[PDB]
């Protein structure tokens, strides 16, 4: 099951809207690098160039969005889906205590660059919390994700 | 081999049938209803059918299949269930039922539709009126409900219902709302008559504008009239009546009224008795009318029945109506006096004097009528016959009767004008902001003999149909392209040529006829000739010798013409056009009448060639200017049958009207078009008044974006353009909901939009982190793929470098242990020792020499294979010498056994050797095969480069040829419309000739005949017909469904580019470089393909998560491609071509031999 | 561990042939590089690991029973050729049976444990890897493992 659902595709469209800072529809290794190094990982220009040339139809260096979804495509493992979603949560959860505070969302929002006020992040947590205990857990993420 | 479909039919229009055959341009359909009957039906006229016949949908754009046949069937099902009204995405088809359907026009029905978005209630004319009111309140611009349809379609009744709704739902209970509706019967009596096509036939086209104030409350009305048919008042047809007022007066006048107006039975007036004289009355009303009124012919034949009209009842009704609208008894008596004056003025018959001096005189019988006319119209007898007998140049009898009729026509025209003015002043208004104006023009009408009135009526129909075309097709496609939505543009039959024909200057018919009239010697023949001179090659106007109907063929060139209107072709006899053009009542009559003594006559007329045509052109231009200035909502009334019968629904006529009116093209456009349009900015500022400051920080299109999910709407509904936001058809209950201005509702939507937006601001970041993780793990994926890469590279480096020696010295070690084993038996034997010793030392020398040669340096596999090849024969010589020693030395028990088992082991070795040699040589020959194929495709690329073939000029002429073919297709459609209208008039009056072969035989003779050349053209035809059938299934596609992939998109979409080799191939359906870039996302996996000869033979698509779908020709060929190998371009694809037996391997692991056996059975 | 006797025979045979020292021991530095001799496929990590565990005694050389154990748990967990071909087809751009040789060179040199120029030249010339006619990776894979 390499293909994705239409809803998954739309939410990735939102994600690319976050990569596509200027909104031109195209991105070259520079932005992938800036955001990805910002989000904890450390890549090298060589393999990002490799991936681009994997999904560069014209070899121009810029990546269209469908090529971006395609560059995600992979023969994954069935358990790999939950594995990567949990790695994502840990990316959101720096301490790895299973619950995101105001401060952790604060820091992640700062790193990705969306400018938020400290009341807005509290509102974010309170709106994402179906159980309403005051801080978010995992199945809460999933029910937010598919929603 | 499918589902039943729709097919052409003469009477029911379109009929239900299954496809038996697939011809070149026809599908030989078997009408299931009349089994055995059969015909060929064109490609562009066979349509898909609905799964179940009993389903009826209120909005046709919500049908599964969108085309003319399904529209006609939807109407037919709804009509029999007493729901005559139907929708096409904003246009209401109103089929006239010819009987009062109950419980739908009562005030309780009017009570429901108030403010309901169309779609939330059953379709009804009140919903169009309420959509008009809603769009006038919201968009704040005037609107016009352009009711259009043929003569007898239900235009006046639908207009009455619109006015009743607009005045009973949105009045305030004054007298004005009542008057706006109760004015209609008065105008009905004074301007309607019995035509052949209708019993209450609107002979004047009216524009009832219900004016509204700023506060959206009714302020009054204003009723305009265009082109009161004036030829009737004087001459009437065989089965047609004059205007009702000449009859309602007679049949409804009281005793004193009868004495005053000097009335009698209608047969006693010349203006009436030339036509139908029978009143309309039911049994009770028939008994009600006094016997002295009824003409003898009415006794001889009897009253005719209409579901609504009744002459005496209508007179009482309009008496109450005049009293309500404020006409006192004196104004009433004045109107009836002028009517009776027109009636009498016909009876004055002019005789010629005995001498041939042009003496115009009157009979003795006209003497009483002379006095009566003088008294009624307030004139003097002396003045009257002086005015009529001469002009004082004496006249002739023909000119005298022309004069009488001219005075009558002028008087009745001004009487109608005065009635309309009094009605207008019944409900006055000074100023207003907007108007909702229904438009009930006299619809298209055609008769056996047509004169100027029919020509102008059809001309007005022409302009209004052109307006409909511009409003719903031209303007809408221009707007769509400005938004660039890529809707498949639909071509409409433009009527602009006919408008230009009628109304032009120095080339137009009306202006040429004005030129004719301004000549000192007018001539009908001259005007017809001039029109045939100035329009020699125009498409629209046709000399009647080139007609279809045989009746018009009699009229020769210089007396008439035939014009192909939108509705079809109508023959206009140019007899008496020149006289009917003129509005110049001579000074004699105008002088006669302005010095009438009655106050009413003077007030009538107080309000030199002057063409009626140019006046009407100005009137219609002004009306269209008002219409263009406003928006529009359309009603298309459809007449079911030409025989006035209820519960009778003839398909042919209704479908002719549907194609003529352009409703079919509107359906083909709204199959993908968006009826509901809206501006982003309107929504943005519409909600900014309540939507808070922070949420406004979004882009206006972003805030509109979050809006649509506060409603939880579907993404199959809208499609944001450049400066507009749209909605698909059948989604009005949500668009008007978005237009709601309820402050509590807006607060609720604000909260919902806020939550959806903060949800999206979560989702963006969370999915961004998932994208980061997915890229990181794609790094891991490629890194480990490359580490396996390196692993195998290194292993193969050390497999050609050491491993060849290892294998060779495995063979050598085998031989060495074998030598160890021999030496024992060598000692066992006792004769001829020395030569066995020489042999064994030679063999051990081979052994140790080769062990040194291997362990010392590097050697190839083939070298050691040669060395062992020699030492094999060395061991064979060992064995052979051992047999001869056996034959000359006796160690029987030892040697026999030992030697025979050496022989057996040697034979098993040799069997292994042949096996391995075959294995290796087959591998090599396989690349001798593959390499040749790769060189083949390279050489084909080189040949293509060397050819340098150019087809730019070919496609340049192909585009022009396609445009010309479209032109002839439009011409053929116009000819079909012309012949349909002609049939309607006729009904009203009363080396291998395989081109003929079937799809059937071809599939069978493809699967048996082995006569080479047969399958040349057989396969070729069968594939040509297959292309035609796939084309038919392509144009007639379910709109929610996507296309059908019988081959991968890459193969069919290489068509940008223009032998018995059993060429195999293999192509991904979606090229993995485009994995998620397929919006269809329908068929995935490997498209295997065996092409045998010039055409496909077998195929296969292993989906990732599905069982296989094998095919084969001469059997499943509807999912097998029809494209030729060259069009597939698989020779130009690199690595597609595949191994013969590799197909046949995944073939057999998927029921290959089994599906082949099934094909053999099939 | 248990295994076929003929394969032990080949193992002793290859161990014997390349005993340059001649004392019954194989020095690791050549041992692992020629240990690849059999269709078993170690990485650099696995060869490094076996060096470490063989040199865990500090000798720097091996003896044949150890080497037998070496290859025992070496073959115990080995990669399927189908997995190799999966890795090859990861880089296949258009699923057209060809990967362009430069993209391939880029893959081997740039990614992971760097592979040197001479190996790729052996590919291009000796491994029938046409630069103009991009490698048909099935063909390579076959010849690689068989
Ligand atoms: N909704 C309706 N219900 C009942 N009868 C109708 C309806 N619409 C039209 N008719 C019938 O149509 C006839 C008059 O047609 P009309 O509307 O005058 O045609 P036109 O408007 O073309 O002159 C009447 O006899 C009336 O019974
Ligand atoms: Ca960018
Ligand atoms: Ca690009
Ligand atoms: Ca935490
Ligand atoms: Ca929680
Ligand atoms: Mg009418």
């Amino acid at each position: 099951a390499d293909q994705l659902t239409e809803e998954q595709i739309a939410e990735f469209k939102e994600a690319f809207s976050l990569f596509d800072k200027d909104g031109d529809g195209t991105i070259t290794t520079k932005e992938l690098g800036t955001v990805m190094r910002s989000l904890g990982q450390n890549p090298t220009e060589a393999e990002l160039q490799d991936m681009i040339n994997e999904v560069d139809a014209d070899g121009n260096g810029t990546i269209d969005f469908p090529e971006f979804l395609t560059m995600m495509a992979r023969k994954m493992k069935d358990t790999d889906s939950e594995e990567e979603i949990r790695e994502a949560f840990r990316v959101f959860d720096k301490d790895g205590n299973g619950y995101i505070s105001a401060a952790e969302l604060r820091h992640v929002m700062t790193n990705l660059g969306e400018k938020l006020t400290d009341e807005e992040v509290d509102e974010m947590i309170r709106e994402a919390d179906i159980d309403g205990d005051g801080q978010v857990n995992y199945e809460e993420f999933v029910q937010m994700m598919t929603a | 081999d499918g589902k039943p479909v729709w097919a052409p039919h003469p009477t029911d229009g379109f009929q239900m049938g299954n496809i038996v055959d697939i011809g070149p341009d026809s599908l030989t359909i078997e009408p299931l209803n009349q089994k055995g009957k059969t015909f060929l039906a064109l490609i562009n006229q066979v349509f898909p059918a609905e799964e179940d016949s009993k389903k009826d949908v209120e909005d046709n754009c919500s049908l599964m299949y969108l085309n003319e046949a399904t529209l006609l069937h939807n109407i037919k099902v709804r009509y029999s269930k007493d729901r005559i009204y139907t929708y096409v995405a904003n246009i209401l088809i109103a089929v006239n039922p010819y009987f009062d359907i109950p419980k739908i026009y009562s005030s309780e029905a009017i009570k429901s539709y108030q403010g309901k978005s169309l779609g939330t209630r059953p379709p009804h004319v009140f919903a169009i009126a309420d959509k008009a009111f809603r769009d006038m309140k919201v968009l704040k611009m005037s609107q016009s409900i352009i009711v259009s349809g043929e003569s007898g379609a239900g235009k006046t009744e639908n207009t009455k219902f619109v006015l009743r709704y607009l005045t009973e739902s949105y009045g305030t209970g004054q007298d004005i709302d009542d008057r706006i509706v109760e004015a209609n019967p008065l105008l009905e009596a004074f301007g309607n008559a019995k035509t052949v096509r209708n019993n209450n036939s609107s002979r004047f086209g009216k524009f009832v504008e219900i004016h509204f104030n700023e506060k959206s409350s009714v302020v009054g009305g204003f009723v305009s009239h265009y082109l009161l048919e004036k030829s009737r008042i004087c001459v009437q047809g065989k089965e047609e009546r004059n205007y009702h007022i000449f009859y309602r007066l007679c049949a409804g006048a009281s005793e004193d009224i009868r004495e005053k107006l000097h009335l009698s039975s209608p047969d006693n007036f010349r203006y009436l008795n030339r036509g139908c004289t029978r009143y309309f009355a039911n049994k009770e009303t028939d008994k009600q009318i006094l016997q002295n009124r009824k003409s003898p012919e009415y006794l001889k034949a009897g009253s005719m029945k209409d579901p609504l009209l009744d002459d005496h009842g209508d007179f009482i009704r309009m008496c109450t109506a005049m009293k309500k609208i404020g006409l006192d008894d004196e104004e009433k008596l004045d109107l009836f006096r002028v009517v009776a004056g027109v009636l009498h003025l016909g009876n004055i018959d002019f005789e010629e004097a005995g001498s041939t001096s042009g003496g115009c005189n009157l009979k003795n019988k006209s003497a009483q009528s002379l006095e009566y006319c003088a008294e009624l119209l307030g004139l003097d007898q002396d003045d009257l016959r002086v005015s009529l007998t001469t002009r004082k140049v004496p006249l002739k009898v023909e000119q005298a009767n022309n004069a009488r009729d001219a005075l009558a026509k002028t008087v009745y025209s001004h009487l109608f004008d005065h009635v309309v003015n009094r009605v207008n002043q019944c409900f006055p208004f000074e100023t207003s902001s907007y108007f909702i104006g229904v438009l009930d023009i006299a619809g298209f009408e055609y008769f056996e003999h047509n004169s100027f009135e029919q020509f102008c009526i059809n001309y007005c129909n022409e302009k209004l149909q052109q307006f409909f075309n511009e409003r719903i097709l031209k303007e809408e496609q221009e707007l769509y392209q400005k938004e660039g939505l890529g809707v498949n543009e639909v071509h409409y039959v433009d009527n602009q040529d006919c408008i230009d024909l009628i109304e032009a200057k120095l080339v137009g018919i009306l202006d040429i006829l004005d030129e004719e009239n301004r000549l000192p010697q007018p001539s009908d023949q001259h005007f017809t000739s001039a029109v045939h001179q100035k329009h020699k090659d125009h498409f629209r106007l046709t000399i009647p010798r080139k007609s279809k109907l045989a009746v018009h063929r009699n009229i020769r060139d210089d007396e008439g013409f035939i014009i192909r209107h939108f509705a079809g072709a109508v023959c206009y006899e140019t007899t008496q056009f020149v006289e009917k053009n003129n509005d110049a009542l001579h000074m004699s009559l105008e002088s006669l009448i302005c010095e009438s003594r009655d106050k009413f006559i003077r007030e009538l007329f107080e309000s030199s060639f002057i063409s009626v045509g140019n006046k009407f052109k100005t009137q219609l231009n002004l009306l269209l200017d008002k219409l263009r200035s406003t928006g529009a909502s359309f009603i298309r009334c459809i007449k079911p049958n030409l025989k006035m019968t209820s519960h009778h629904f003839e398909g042919a006529q209704i479908l002719s009207q549907l194609q003529c009116s352009g409703m079919v093209s509107v359906l083909d456009l709204m199959q993908g078009g968006y009826p509901s349009r809206a501006s982003f900015h309107e929504l943005y500022n519409m909600y900014k008044k309540y939507m808070p400051d922070k949420l406004a920080r979004l882009d206006p299109r972003l805030f509109c974006k979050a809006l649509f999910k506060a409603l939880g709407l579907n993404e199959n509904d809208y499609k944001f353009g450049l400066t507009k936001v749209f909605f698909r058809p059948g989604k009005f209950a949500e668009f008007d909901q978005i237009m709601k201005s309820d402050p509590d509702h807006l607060a609720e939507l604000v909260k919902r939009v806020n939550h959806w937006l903060t949800c999206s601001r979560w989702k963006k970041v969370q999915w961004c982190s998932l994208s980061v993780i997915k890229l990181k793990n794609k790094i891991k994926y490629r890194a480990e793929a490359c580490i396996k890469m390196q692993k195998t590279i290194r292993m193969w480096l050390c497999k050609r470098r050491h491993k060849p020696r290892i294998d060779g010295l495995v063979k050598v070690g085998t031989l060495k242990k074998r030598l160890d084993k021999f030496n024992e038996v060598v000692s066992v034997l006792k004769d001829g020792k020395p030569e066995m010793n020489k042999q064994i030392k030679n063999l051990e020398i081979s052994i140790d020499t080769l062990m040194a040669k291997i362990k010392s340096t590097m050697m190839t596999q083939e070298q050691i294979q040669k060395e062992y090849d020699a030492l094999v024969k060395s061991s064979e010589e060992l064995l052979s010498a051992l047999q001869k020693k056996k034959q000359q030395e006796e160690e029987a028990e030892r040697l026999r056994r030992i030697q025979e088992e050496m022989e057996k082991e040697r034979k098993r070795r040799e069997e292994d050797e042949k096996r391995r040699r075959k294995e290796e040589e087959e591998r090599r020959m396989k690349l001798e095969m593959e390499a040749k194929r790769k060189q083949e495709e390279e050489e084909r690329k080189k040949r293509e480069d060397d050819e340098k073939r150019i087809q730019a000029e070919v496609e340049a002429q192909l585009a022009r040829q396609k445009e010309e073919e479209s032109q002839q297709q439009a011409v053929l459609e116009q000819e079909r419309r012309d012949r349909e209208l002609a049939l309607r008039i006729a009904q009203s009056e009363a080396k291998y000739d395989l081109s003929k072969w079937k799809y059937a035989e071809l599939r069978d003779t493809i699967n048996t005949s082995c006569d080479i050349e047969l399958l040349a053209a057989c396969r070729e035809e069968f594939h040509r017909r297959l292309k035609v059938y796939h084309a038919w299934k392509s144009k007639n596609k379910k709109r929610n469904t996507e296309t059908e992939q019988r081959a991968p998109k890459s193969v069919t979409d290489y068509d940008f580019a223009p032998n018995r080799q059993q060429r195999f191939f293999r192509i991904p359906f979606i090229r993995p470089a485009d994995q998620y870039k397929d919006p269809q996302s329908k068929k995935k996996g490997w498209w295997y393909a065996h092409f045998d000869g010039p055409w496909i033979a077998r195929q296969m698509e292993l989906h990732p998560d599905k069982p296989p779908i094998l095919l084969v020709a001469g059997k499943d060929d509807m999912e097998m491609c029809e494209l030729n190998l060259e069009e597939t371009g698989l020779t130009r694809k690199r690595g597609a071509e595949i191994l013969p037996r590799q197909f046949e391997e995944i073939w057999e692991r998927c029921g290959g031999i089994q599906y082949l056996q099934n094909a053999i059975e099939s």
